[PDB]
């Protein structure tokens, strides 16, 4: 299929490429510290008027 | 330094209206629970009204519920306290005074701990 022909002709032919795929995934981030204080807004004990 | 400037006292005649306004400076006026105490004429102190970081009112004094109206501005550092209703009785000293504790610096939230106090106006009305 490489040749496009049905009979080859005896040789050394180079025909693809050899590769190796990947297996999982990764994702990284440093440590998380800060957080929105929403609590504060939701959880507010009296809200204005 | 913190600074607590309240201003509007002037004699007012009986049944007309009173807007002192409280202006702080040298602090986060958004962490702090705001108070309005008066201070009657050779008595003790009593108790007037206050607000939350959040703008949200604490309720006012039993006598006095029904006319006073306070209101807060995080934006200017502002505290006002709009009065109704005025009458001879209403003849006292204001002072606007700071909560101690923090928001969320540790159950519910602080209202406690009034240490930093402005002096006075001296609010009387007459006929």
């Amino acid at each position: 299929c490489t040749l496009k022909s049905f009979t080859v002709e005896k040789g050394i032919y180079q025909t693809s490429n050899f590769r190796v795929q990947p297996t999982e995934s990764i994702v990284r981030f440093p440590n998380i510290t800060n957080l929105c204080p929403f609590d504060e807004v939701f959880n507010a004990t009296r809200f204005a008027s | 330094q913190v600074q607590l400037l309240e201003s509007g006292g002037g004699l007012v005649q009986p049944g007309r209206s009173l807007r002192l306004s409280c202006a702080a400076s040298g602090f986060t006026f958004d962490d702090y629970a705001m108070h309005w105490v008066r201070q009657a004429p050779g008595k003790g102190l009593e108790w007037v009204s206050g607000v939350s970081w959040n703008s949200g009112t604490i309720g006012y004094a039993d006598s006095v519920k029904g006319r006073f109206t306070i209101s807060r501005d995080n934006a200017k550092n502002s505290l006002y306290l709009h009065m109704r209703s005025l009458r001879a009785e209403d003849t006292a000293l204001y002072y606007c005074a700071k909560a101690v504790e923090m928001v969320r610096g540790l159950g519910a939230d602080p209202e406690y701990g009034m240490d930093v106090w402005g002096q006075g106006t001296t609010v009387t009305v007459s006929s």
